[PDB]
């Protein structure tokens, strides 16, 4: 049907239909505009008006003007030719590069998944880099923290998991940009085509990108993390796939849901954040699970506000958290890539009950052996090194080549590094930090595990020539 | 006939006061347009409501009565924009306030346009130069990025943004008309005498002949601080449209935030943390973004943003300053210990970043740059036993006296911006150990000699290193002779 | 026109005309009242309604009481005559020496001087005060704040500056009382007539007074502090001399536009302060200021809320300035009078090129080992004083010498120090801590510099602390 | 015109009436005392909040040259007596 503006409020709009009423949540086409407004409904205000909040800047808008319901949610295209593709919250192609011809278009809202459609099973998503799946295993539909941002090589990490995923599980990634900025936005798409997710000639893409970008009202930075969902919720169900998704920054999505709560007229909670705070990341967190058909896994970057793991952000993202992936300058600085530090990468699954027995005691011999060299770090540079006892000098000696063999060169970086790139299956990783702890090696130098994928090309890089 | 009133395209003022006009009829006003009132003043219609639309006052509201006729006359909010501007001294619209008669101003461009999209965008790579050897070797700035200057009051704030202004004197009265910089400072809430004391040391730099001074001061109303940020950065568009270089400092945006805030408040839009309403992230987001680098596609100019915030106490967790952290490319932290301490410009090399950095600076600075981060990263770990380690061993001894000595270069005088060859020398002495036998409290005076030195003898020196963009093994050479033995004769 | 007041709440009274709308800042006289009382419109409400302030009392007002609108805003008497006259936040002399016999009327509420008709140039003003002299010296026509918690000597540094510079200086000189005290107020008349600034027989007088104390209520502290500029503005611009305003205190008037903010329909700001707390300060302040046309040195006493400078009021106000002098509870705890902070002060003329380069460089090294000193405090606090080599525990013996040296007997604060009052020439500050840095006086205590006017004082105390 | 601090610390300490010699101030001053108060606590005040500085800062072991010896031996008497 047909609704007039009533009320133009910064970016929130009031819109009044005649007959029968949008329910919440129904996006609304503003008619006449230069290009496309989405104004999405958000409460009934009684006498037959609606409030909604644009997804687009609200100048040059005349009291009056014809908003269209489109009857359902902001809907999106979904399917596989969405890969290698910029999205925006409302489904427009914003790549320049002709219209999305998907078949099936879905609403970025839906329930959350059953509890008869729940997975019972907690396996393990196997990402082929060493340094996560033994210490801090990711959990195959659970959600991932991803602590510091770039300058550590953070936008690598990324596409390799993106590589590594659709290599190995044959699973497509969704890159959900929450508050992108822009340059960065320009700069992560030559980013991907230059190393080979986006194939901007044939089909072989494993990204679908959507951007929230800054410029953009509060609406839009806090539903696009449900248009990348959506996308990504298509390659669970339709094509029951182990689907890997992107969210960064999450806090930028809390930021942006407490602006929309400010500007509707919510009185604020703690901290100054949202009353909504524990729904508005529930119902999108949940969506993110195992299903019956497939499952979706999701790698969350977060920024803590003063450093403060207390503030309400990121400890109501944290309840919903089953690993977190550690990016730091201080292991980036000493050459280890991935700049993964071990003992500060922690996970909910690091259980004998359920990636198994063995997995569980090589990982914490792998975690007390590097604590011990840093317990005794102080005595090295300070004490003389030749007078640590035999088992004090040999687990240091040891440790040092734990660190080294956590270093893996990485496919997506070809271009630069020149290096070939390795995906090192699970057990063959388990198997070979076993046997460093059991002092396999212990005659092997130092410089032979760095940089190798399986521990076969650590030994045979040993040699060298001399 | 008798009390029509034309209500669809005029109306009255029902309610005036704090710079806020209720205005009944008005039925065909768009939302952010700008209204007239009997009195001749100007207003914009930011709130629009079923009975009535709240208009914000472009000056004094005694002026405005009760029933005086606003009438629409289709305005478009846009300023003058191009060439003419350089000069000269406007205000918040692009009048002139600086006496010198109006602008031969022909293009003019509106104030709320969108940022350029993801494609027309290329990456960050040419050299933006502030001319301070701490900013271009720690912290560097490109053409394209956004850059934030952050500290408390009186931390050197303003400072950093001048000498770089000053600085591109060097590249606008030479023959390369790519490195070409115009310059855009707007002040937003200051005081007219600080104003008046910016333009005249600008005038005395002849740094001014290419800068455009935009400025709403503290007495000018809401709504003016609100607009001028923005109406600056149509104005540094034109040459980014227009394949030139163009560099803008929002001074501050702490101030335009307060300005912001007052008018919603008063429009009576919900209050949020520290009173901000929920769309002031949104209103610094699509201001900073405008900032970018196009494609040779698009002409391959470029727009450059350096946004001020103060903080109050050192806290960069305020909400405002969190803002502008995360929409920005990257941040200077000043300090008041730092300052009294000594070490001017107050650049907190620890928590000072730039993400483009590397990829910004030449290729003759990242040949000393990098060196100097991992050096003084590993001065400041030990910093604090810089006097109480005299059985410390001999290797966290050298990174001590290796920190202390580059921290001294790092100085520096206000209003004496160096250029790219000028910086990599000086910085080449004690990066690469020729300085570790000076005593700390002679460097600053040997750089000035080293420095007066090389320009007045070694003019092809310093030529090649700007010419090659980078320090040759020729150089490298040829540096390492200079500075052993001017060392050695300084010392004599 | 007449109006009819239609409601009153604590100082704010709204008024209904039949006819002829008053338009905003206009004067309004309150009909059948003993004293006058004067309302400023500050809102049309609709209606034909307008909101006012009152000026002073609102008690005994009934509701209907009519209200002529005197056709303007506040017009207050300048001129020479002004001068000698305590005028208070309406003009009306409440000296008791009959009315002001002016020439003129001027309004209260004007146009800040335009971005043309602004001066750059800018010289040393000395004080005869070791602290500001050396640190953060102040501007000749420049503007002036001083910052300080309740009970740290705003008041007390601001006397000794009328004192030190208003009594030797050859033109027009306006102090004007906002929102402090009355007794503060009539201890300065008797104590300028005394002194003879303000001469009782004959039109030598040299200052003029205006005053709305913590006694009147917000309406009034609200608006008096543009009565004191507007005397100052009339000096300046139709006399073209130099004046010198002393407003103390100006932090008063965002405070008394708060106690009014909520009842104006206002939702707060941060800290519970009006919204419009940065546009009303900016009307005001740009006001205070030399131009082209005259020369206003500006002294202003700036009160801190919680002894927080962060608080929005204070914290606004200091863009404001050329030149802040900061004063801290924990300075004065120590005795340290005047309480002035050395790494908190900041002068726009602190630049070498106009103080010299040995005043600039003994002042940045001044700072500088009492900057030192303040990072050592808690490290020598808990791991004892011998911990420190013979070149580090040499600067914390000197900080403390140079901190105390910084301490000066004011000639105002002969009742609290219990000294004679000192005043040091320029060059004599500058010669006092140079040699103390150069460590030419490690011999002597700490003690000996404590409360001392020139250098050789603390010399001739050290010796007298002998024996 | 000025305040009067108390303090628990001081309170239990013994100091009774508990007066905070640094925080407390009188804007009166003398010109409210006798003459005969004046010659006896003329700079008591301001010698008081001197010593109770340098109290705290010579417990750190420090030697103390006999001028600062003075200070300190004149601060325990002048607090005992009020
Ligand atoms: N590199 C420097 N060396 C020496 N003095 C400096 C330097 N930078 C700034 N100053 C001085 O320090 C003062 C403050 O510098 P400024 O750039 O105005 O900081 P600011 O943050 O803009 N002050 P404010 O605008 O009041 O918050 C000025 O008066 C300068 O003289
Ligand atoms: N130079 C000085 N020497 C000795 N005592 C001083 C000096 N300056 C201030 N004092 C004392 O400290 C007290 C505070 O002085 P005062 O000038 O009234 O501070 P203030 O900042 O105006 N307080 P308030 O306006 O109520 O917030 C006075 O009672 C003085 O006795
Ligand atoms: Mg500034
Ligand atoms: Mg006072």
């Amino acid at each position: 049907t047909t609704g007039r503006i009533v009320a133009v409020i910064g970016a929130v709009v009031d819109v009044q239909f005649d007959e029968g009423l949008p329910p919440i949540l129904n996006a609304l086409e503003v008619q006449g505009r230069e290009t496309r407004l989405v104004l999405e409904v958000a409460q009934h205000l009684g006498e037959s008006t609606v409030r909604t909040i644009a997804m687009d800047g609200t100048e040059g808008l005349v009291r009056g003007q014809k908003v269209l319901d489109s009857g359902a949610p902001i809907r999106i295209p979904v399917g596989p030719e969405t890969l290698g593709r910029i999205m925006n919250v409302i489904g427009e192609p914003i790549d320049e590069r002709g219209p999305i011809k998907t078949k099936q278009f879905a609403a970025i809202h839906a329930e959350a998944p059953e509890f008869v459609e729940m997975s019972v099973e907690q396996e393990i998503l196997v990402t082929g880099i060493k340094v996560v799946d033994l210490l801090a295993p990711y959990a195959k539909g659970g959600k991932i923290g991803l602590f510091g941002g770039a300058g550590v090589g953070k936008t690598v990490l990324i596409m390799e998991l993106i590589n590594n995923v659709a290599k190995a599980h044959g699973g497509y990634s969704v890159f959900a940009g929450v508050g992108e900025r822009t340059r960065e936005g320009n700069d992560l798409y030559h980013e991907m085509i230059e190393s080979g997710v986006i194939n901007l000639k044939d089909a072989t893409s494993k990204v679908a990108l959507v951007y929230g970008q800054m410029n953009e009202p509060p609406g839009a930075r806090a539903r696009v993390a449900l248009t990348g969902l959506t996308v990504a919720e298509y390659f669970r169900d339709q094509e029951g796939q182990d689907v890997l998704l992107f969210i960064d920054n999450i806090f930028r999505f809390t930021q942006a849901g407490s602006e929309v709560s400010a500007l509707l007229g919510r009185i604020p909670s703690a901290v100054g954040y949202q009353p909504t705070l524990a729904t508005d990341m529930g119902t999108m967190q949940e969506r993110i699970t195992t299903t019956k058909k497939g499952s979706i896994t999701s790698v969350q970057a977060i920024y803590v506000p003063a450093d403060d793991l207390t503030d309400p952000a990121p400890a109501t993202t944290f309840a919903h958290l089953d690993a977190t992936t550690v990016l730091s300058r201080a292991i980036a600085e000493l050459g280890i890539y991935p700049a993964v530090d071990p003992l500060d990468s922690t996970s909910r699954i690091m259980d004998p009950n359920i990636v198994g027995s063995e997995h569980y005691d090589v990982a914490r011999g792998v975690q007390k052996i590097l604590q011990d060299y840093k317990s005794l770090q102080d005595i090295i540079a300070i004490l003389g090194m030749d007078e640590l006892s035999e088992e004090d000098k040999l687990t240091v000696s040891r440790a040092r080549k734990i660190q080294r063999f956590l270093s893996q060169p990485f496919q997506v970086a070809e271009v630069f590094t020149g290096h070939l790139g390795k995906l090192v299956p699970l057990k063959e990783t388990i198997k070979g930090f076993q046997q460093i702890l059991a002092g396999e090696y212990d005659h092997l130098p130092e410089q032979a595990f760095y940089m190798v994928g399986p521990i076969e090309e650590a030994v045979a890089k040993a040699d060298k020539l001399a | 006939a008798d009390t029509s009133v034309d209500l669809e395209e005029t109306g009255r003022v029902l309610s005036i006061g704090d710079g806020i006009a209720r205005v009944h009829g008005l039925r065909n006003v768009q939302a952010e347009e700008m209204v007239e009132f009997s009195s001749g003043l100007k207003g914009m219609s930011l709130n629009l409501e079923p009975d009535n639309v709240g208009v914000v006052v472009f000056g004094n509201d005694k002026l405005i009565k009760e029933g005086d006729i606003v009438k629409r006359t289709g305005a478009i909010v846009d300023v003058p924009v191009g060439e003419e501007l350089l000069g000269r001294v406007v205000d918040a619209l692009g009048n002139a306030i600086d006496g010198k008669g109006p602008i031969g101003s022909k293009a003019r461009r509106r104030v709320g346009l969108k940022a350029p999209g993801i494609i027309p965008r290329i990456s960050v790579r040419e050299p933006m130069q502030t001319g301070i050897k701490a900013v271009d070797s720690l912290v560097p700035i490109g053409r394209g990025q956004r850059e934030l200057i952050i500290g408390d009051r009186q931390t050197g704030k303003t400072s950093i943004a001048i000498d770089t202004i000053i600085n591109q004197k060097r590249f606008n009265d030479g023959t390369d008309e790519k490195k070409k910089l115009y310059c855009i400072y707007v002040a937003i809430g200051q005081k007219r005498s600080t104003v008046a004391q910016l333009v005249k040391r600008l005038t005395d730099a002849d740094a001014m002949k290419y800068t455009i001074v935009v400025s709403a001061t503290a007495s000018d109303a809401a709504p003016l601080q609100y607009l001028a940020p923005y109406s600056g950065c149509s104005m540094g568009e034109y040459f980014r449209d227009n394949g030139k270089h163009a560099l803008i400092i929002y001074d501050d945006l702490s101030k335009q935030a307060v300005a912001y805030r007052q008018m919603s408040l008063l429009l009576r839009r919900p209050p949020g943390r520290e009173a901000y309403p929920g769309d002031v992230f949104y209103l610094h987001s699509r201001l900073l973004e405008r900032a970018a680098k196009m494609n040779d596609a698009f002409g391959g100019g470029s727009l450059t943003a350096l946004p001020v915030i103060e903080t109050q106490a050192g806290d960069v967790s305020a909400y405002i300053p969190t803002n502008v952290i995360s929409i920005t490319d990257g941040q200077i932290f000043l300090e008041t210990e730092l300052f009294y301490k000594g070490i001017r410009p107050a650049i907190n090399v620890g928590l000072s970043v730039s993400r483009v950095g590397s990829a910004a600076q030449t290729r003759a600075m990242k040949q000393v740059a990098g060196t100097m981060k991992l050096e003084l990263a590993q001065y400041r770990e030990v910093a604090a036993f810089a006097q109480f380690g005299s059985d410390l061993d001999a290797a966290t001894q050298q990174l001590l006296s290796r920190g202390v000595r580059l921290t001294e270069l790092l100085k520096q005088g206000q209003y004496s911006p160096m250029a790219i060859e000028e910086q990599v020398a000086v910085i080449y002495a004690g990066v690469r150990g020729y300085l570790d036998k000076l005593e700390p409290s002679k460097i600053t005076k040997f750089e000035n000699a080293f420095l007066s030195h090389v320009i007045s003898q070694h003019q092809a020196l310093l030529g090649k290193i700007r010419t090659d963009g980078k320090i040759s093994e020729e150089s490298d050479a040829k540096l390492k002779e200079i500075v052993t033995n001017f060392l050695a004769g300084f010392e004599a």
